[PDB]
């Protein structure tokens, strides 16, 4: 015997394993096979709205156009300035989209390594606690600075001799608050181009306007 | 083993002609004329004394047949619980035939209608919520067997008996009335089912037009054999909110269970005016008086307000409460059953509309005929 | 389930050319071919379809044949060349249905759980739009018969596409653009007064069919109910519209 | 066993299931391989840069011609392989 | 090899589930499909084999196709249950063979009947002289149980043929315990 | 040899499958085959523009799969009629639709296949009712 049930379980196990694995691989190549006919679209940006059907956009690569929405694009979402998608050929607006990121911002956004906090530094607790007073108090409790009714400070300039831990102070805050440390090294900004670094400044200030508790840092200003 | 029918071959007059044949049925290993023989054991006119004997042998038929449908096994375990008269051994057998049977012909719902069919002794509150609802949860494939829909009336109507949702006797009545098609059970019990169908349909007041579908055959054959006024006072709840002989004749004949719903039957005649005043009357008259609402409604002047506002709580009408003269303005209403004279007079004013708009249409086209080119 | 359809006339010509494929040979009953379709929303679309050989003998209306191998091979071709397309149902050219059509429908609902048919007419003169949609579902019955499986008239329309009439309106050559202001209104007057109220007279002919006949499903469910939606206006003699002539004067006011 | 002989009928039945395994596996396999022969043999490949990967599984492309293109459909890669 | 077309008419009625025949009646009719499908493998592969039934429906799952390993996969979950109507089984088998690919194929059809059919001898003589006017030879193997000696299908055998066209061979059912290969051992000898 | 004035009859489902085919593959040139009937010398009809499978690497003569010729044309034989091909279609969406070098590369193959082998050129973005592209 009665080993035919064992041989039937062996051939059924290998056959069902080959069917599930290789046919499921034909399902992954079936979905990946279905996505072959798709064509990428155009990144455009709405300059303004002309009429109910006419729309003034300018794509990033060059000239200006007026087209219409598709059917259900929800034209009230088209505020002047939004990033939308255009057809390659019809060139009409395909889909209202969220904003661009310029991942040079991301290369200083997600590249904050781990660090020991402000206990590792010492002897400059005036700068430590004072920086806590100027930064952490208006972001946590603005109403102490609003009960008096006077504007809190915004910008701070670390200076002194070389190697007084001016880097590792902001690094220890970057292991203390851990919110949105946009640490600009401020020497790899310019590459060759004309208003490219300017456009990076606009993107940093708009993204900085967006994620409301942003922390701007800029090392080595003297190059720029 | 044939020795079980050597001792159980005697069950009635002329009996072993199917037992000496039966020992050719299963000994010659055919099992579907033995499915007809399980149908014969369901059929057997006796005290049904051998079913508690045969039940282990039918368990054996389920063992070394292992293909037949357990519909007839439920139909024989109702006989076995009729012979043994205790549900718990067929609850062990019921859970047994629920855990060992996964047969392709709707084994799960015959098991849930086995819980519904054997539910009558285990109490009908702890369990009617879970598995009676699980019958139509498991009826997701195909509600067209009509055995599970008739039994589904049976368990859903025991759920009507243990009182919950009186107004579910209309849809529950659409499950018996929507299960049975030809009479297939005695008329001299059916007319009592139409008797309590009108009574419990009068208890369930959510649809309030209970003479709605009464060109239905396996109730109307009972409408012509029951007391004839009960249908007529359901027609005094369907058409005419008058004849105190009728809407009081349901107090003359039907003594109990009237005062519990009596003000709401006053409410139902006080919406029966609301179909009368614009359905039957010429057009709307644009403004309908407290004498019409109150006189048809057999109520005072100072209840037509609560009548029409309560009608706006129902939502059958959207009428404006014109009571600067106590004379109510009309809007759209939900209609009532189209009678044949309503068909014919509807053809009169409807054909009147048809050939007037068409005739005057052709006249306007005749005036505009010269400007085409 | 279905909201409505979107049907281009291209697939209707894909019915017409196969009607030319069968009009030269012995036409037994009619055409039954595949209706491919683009189903995205509860609305429908059809850009293409194809046909398949079919005969039927009218003795039990159950001996009838398609080729599912041909259907899935050419469906493999068309699915291969277009990943958007899938089957959505079938069609028939004889404008009246019959009893076998539920066996056609339910026999091809195994591929997709809906299989909508299309009535067309190769010689239409009386209908409005040719296209028609059903769905084979149940309202059980009021009496609850054993599965009264019923076609349901889902509403239907001619679909449209940008740059599909590049052939069409160049072909026909007869179009008078913007006849607003001249006689289009009275074309619609003759055809809606006459061709609306004659349909009203066939509905009152069906009312006489309920008088002398019509006990089948006398239909006291939808007829007086949506006819009470019609009876929002009981326009009897004396006309009762005193609250509509200052309304009419307000309507005539600004235009005059 | 009789259950052993019916189990041998289940062994030939599982052999038919192996024939369906090679059929549905190798058939749709080699077909979709041929579609990858069509798509993936387009050997001039404009390399580009990932700007963002939106999730509405979508990505925005900056070509080496310094231009922008949107795609809602990523392609023959994984989102884990796509860092900014 | 030889050009023909054979439409296997399996029985899927609720009598074909028991074990009076060798182990399973599904196995009896199934092994009958095995020997006729391997028999058409031994015949011309230009010929085509398609499945049809008589009970509860006239089921075309496979086209009348020269492939048969697909039908070998269609041996599974046949579920014999329903009400026999073989009289439409002749006509559905015939227009099933009137949507063929070539007329050089002859028309010799087998049939698998295993339940009492409500067939009139007038009905099978309309179908039988219909097949006189349609040039089809049908060799029926009775399964299941309808008669210990099948009579109406004997009348279909007699009324199908005369003097030239005796391609009506009727293996009447031995409805008691008989083998899965002893019933089909006679048509593989002579159809 | 002496040569008579020719003529191309249409069935206009040709034009519908060109607008729908070139509309479907609108950012790309397509290649296909045109079916019809060789009626005589001075006329020839197109009765079927039918779908032809995509090339991804190169729109060329290798876009004609011969097993799609046997399977496609044979399943047209078991469609209502086995009619004869009358040529071949393609598209040029990217420009004003003139004869690419592919067309002269496969024209000798197409007239090795057929008598006439008449081109079909189109830009699918031209008009909505007007142009005869
Ligand atoms: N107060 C301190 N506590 C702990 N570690 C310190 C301290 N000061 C300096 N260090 C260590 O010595 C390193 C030198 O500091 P670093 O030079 O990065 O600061 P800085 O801002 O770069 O000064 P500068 O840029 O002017 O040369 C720090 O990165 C840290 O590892
Ligand atoms: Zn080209």
């Amino acid at each position: 015997k009665l080993l035919e049930h064992k041989e039937i379980d062996g051939r059924l196990k290998e056959l069902r394993e080959q069917l599930k694995e290789l046919t499921k691989q034909y399902e992954k190549s079936e979905n990946d096979l279905k996505a072959l006919q798709s064509v990428g679209q155009i990144v455009g940006e709405v300059l303004k709205q002309l009429t109910e059907e006419k729309f003034i956009v300018k794509a990033t690569n060059g000239p200006r156009y007026v087209v219409g929405c598709r059917r259900q694009l929800d034209k009230s979402k088209l505020k002047p300035g939004t990033r939308v998608a255009l057809d390659m050929t019809t060139l009409t607006i395909m889909r209202y989209l969220p904003r661009e990121v310029d991942p040079l911002v991301y290369n200083m956004s997600h590249e904050d390594p781990g660090n020991v906090s402000y206990s590792e530094i010492g002897g400059l607790s005036e700068q430590i606690r004072e920086l806590r007073e100027v930064i952490e108090l208006p972001l946590t409790n603005p109403e102490l600075f609003q009960r008096v009714g006077i504007i809190p400070p915004k910008g701070c300039l670390l200076y002194g001799p070389p190697g007084t831990g001016k880097t590792l102070l902001a690094r220890a805050v970057a292991s203390q608050l851990d919110c949105n440390f946009l640490k600009v090294v401020s020497s790899s900004i310019v590459d060759k181009y004309i208003g490219e670094s300017a456009r990076l400044i606009r993107e940093m200030f708009n993204y900085a306007r967006d994620h409301q508790p942003c922390i701007i840092f800029m090392d080595e200003i003297d190059a720029i | 083993v044939p020795g079980f029918l050597q001792q159980s071959q005697n069950s009635g007059p002329g009996q072993p002609a199917v037992w000496h044949r039966l020992e050719e049925l299963y000994t010659k290993k055919l099992w579907h004329q033995l499915t007809l023989q399980v149908l014969d054991f369901v059929q057997d006119p006796c005290f049904a004394q051998g079913d508690g004997l045969i039940k282990l042998y039918e368990n054996f038929i389920s063992e070394f047949e292992h293909r037949v449908n357990p519909l007839s096994l439920v139909e024989i375990i109702l006989h076995v619980v009729r012979q043994m008269t205790d549900p718990n051994v067929a609850l062990t057998f019921l859970e047994k035939t629920r855990e060992k049977v996964k047969s392709s012909d709707e084994a799960v719902i015959l098991c849930k209608t086995a819980i519904g069919a054997l539910k009558l002794n285990i109490g009908d509150l702890q369990v009617t919520k879970e598995t009676i609802e699980d019958v139509e949860e498991m009826l997701n494939n195909l509600p067209g067997v009509t055995s599970v829909h008739s039994r589904f009336y049976d368990l859903s109507s025991k759920y009507y008996q243990t009182i919950g949702n009186h107004a579910s006797y209309y849809k529950d009545a659409l499950r018996f009335l929507g299960c049975v098609d030809i009479k297939d059970l005695p008329v001299s019990e059916q007319q009592e089912r139409a008797f309590t169908l009108g009574l419990a349909g009068l208890l369930g007041e959510g649809v309030f037009n209970f003479g709605e579908l009464l060109m239905h055959p396996v109730l109307e054959s009972l409408r012509n054999t029951d007391r004839q006024w009960l249908i007529d006072t359901l027609y005094a709840f369907n058409s005419g909110n008058v004849e105190r002989f009728q809407t009081l004749k349901t107090a003359w004949g039907q003594q109990p269970d009237l005062a519990a719903n009596e003000a709401q039957l006053l409410r139902k005649i006080q919406l029966l005016c609301l179909m009368e005043m614009t359905f039957t009357r010429p057009a709307n008259h644009r403004q309908l008086t407290f004498e019409e609402i109150a006189k048809s409604a057999k109520i005072t002047v100072n209840e037509v307000e609560l009548l029409v506002m309560k009608a706006l709580s129902v939502g059958l009408v959207k009428g404006s409460i014109d009571e600067v003269d106590k004379r109510v303005h009309m809007t759209w209403v939900q209609p009532r059953v189209l009678d044949l004279q309503q068909i014919k007079g509807m053809k009169d004013r409807l054909e009147f509309w048809c050939t007037d708009v068409k005739s005057m249409e052709m006249l306007v086209e005749h005036q505009a005929h010269d400007i085409l080119t | 389930a279905v909201q409505k359809v979107v049907v281009h006339p291209l697939v209707l010509l894909s019915v017409v050319d196969h009607f030319n494929r069968i009009g030269k040979v012995g036409n037994q009953k009619r055409v039954v071919g595949v209706l491919l379709g683009s189903w995205q929303k509860k609305v429908l679309d059809v850009s293409n379809s194809f046909a398949v050989p079919f005969d039927e003998d009218d003795k039990d209306d159950s001996v009838w044949f398609l080729d599912h191998d041909y259907l899935e091979n050419m469906y493999g071709m068309f699915k291969k060349v277009n990943a958007r397309e899938r089957i959505v149902g079938w069609y028939h050219t004889g404008p009246k249905l019959h009893k076998n059509d539920i066996a056609i429908n339910e026999l091809m609902k195994r591929y997709c759980p809906n299989s909508v048919l299309v009535i067309i007419d190769v010689k239409p003169k009386d209908l409005g739009l040719p296209t028609e949609a059903y769905i084979s579902v149940e309202e059980v019955h009021d009496d609850g018969t054993p599965t009264s499986k019923t076609f349901e008239h889902v509403t239907s329309e001619i679909g449209a596409e940008e740059a599909e009439e590049v052939g069409v309106e160049h072909l026909l050559r007869d179009i008078k653009d913007t006849t607003v202001g001249t006689l289009s209104q009275r074309i619609t007057n003759q055809v809606h007064g006459l061709k609306g109220l004659n349909s009203k007279l066939l509905d009152i002919r069906s009312y006489l069919e309920k008088v002398a006949t019509g006990k089948l499903p006398i239909n006291h469910q939808i007829i007086y109910q949506l006819q009470d939606v019609f009876n929002l206006l009981p326009d009897v003699s004396l006309q009762e519209f005193v609250k509509a002539f200052y309304l009419k004067t307000n309507d005539q006011m600004v235009v005059v | 066993r009789t259950r052993l002989l019916d189990s041998e009928i289940k062994i030939m039945k599982s052999e038919v299931l192996r024939v369906t395994h090679e059929l549905q596996a190798m058939k749709d396999k080699i077909k979709e391989n041929s579609e990858k022969i069509k798509v993936n043999k387009t050997l001039p490949y404009l390399v580009s840069n990932v700007i963002e990967l939106l999730d509405v599984k979508c990505a925005v492309i900056k070509t080496s011609t310094r231009q922008t293109y949107f795609l809602p459909v990523i392609g023959l890669v994984d989102a884990e392989k796509l860092k900014p | 090899m030889v050009l023909e077309s054979t439409m296997v008419c399996v029985d899927n009625s609720e009598y074909m589930r028991n074990g009076d025949f060798l182990p399973t009646r599904l196995q009896a009719q199934q092994d009958a499909v095995n020997i006729v499908c391997h028999s058409k493998t031994r015949s011309n592969p230009e010929n085509n084999v398609g499945l049809i039934t008589l009970a509860n429906d006239c089921e075309v799952l496979t086209t009348l196709t020269p492939d048969t390993g697909r039908i070998l996969s269609k041996l599974h979950t046949v579920q014999p249950k329903g009400k026999i109507t073989f009289c439409t089984g002749i006509r559905v088998a015939h227009l099933a063979l009137k949507h063929r690919q070539g007329k050089n194929h002859k028309m010799r059809i087998i049939a698998f009947v295993g339940s009492p059919v409500e067939d009139n001898e007038k009905d099978l003589v309309k179908l039988a002289k219909r097949l006189k006017k349609e040039k089809v030879n049908v060799d029926i193997i009775n399964f299941g149980e309808e008669e210990v000696n099948t009579e109406k299908l004997t009348a279909f055998v007699n009324t199908l043929n005369g003097k030239d066209g005796t391609g009506s061979h009727l293996v009447t059912v031995p409805p008691g315990p008989s083998l899965a290969d002893a019933l089909i051992s006679s048509p593989i000898l002579a159809g | 040899a002496v040569d008579t004035a020719e003529q191309v009859y249409i069935s206009s489902l040709a034009l519908l499958k060109m607008l729908k085919h070139g509309r479907a593959g609108v950012p790309m040139e397509v290649m296909g085959l045109m079916l019809g009937e060789f009626v005589d010398d001075y006329t020839v009809r197109v009765i079927d523009v039918f779908a032809m499978p995509q090339s991804g690497t190169g729109v060329s003569v290798e876009a004609v799969d011969p097993v799609f010729q046997a399977k496609m044309l044979d399943m047209l034989k078991q469609t209502g009629r086995p009619e004869m091909v009358v040529g071949w279609y393609h598209s040029h969406p990217g420009f004003g639709c003139w004869l690419s070098g592919v067309d002269i590369n496969t024209q000798q193959s197409f007239e090795a296949l057929s008598e006439r082998a008449v081109a079909v050129v189109v830009d699918p973005i031209q008009s909505v009712k007007g142009k005869v592209v």
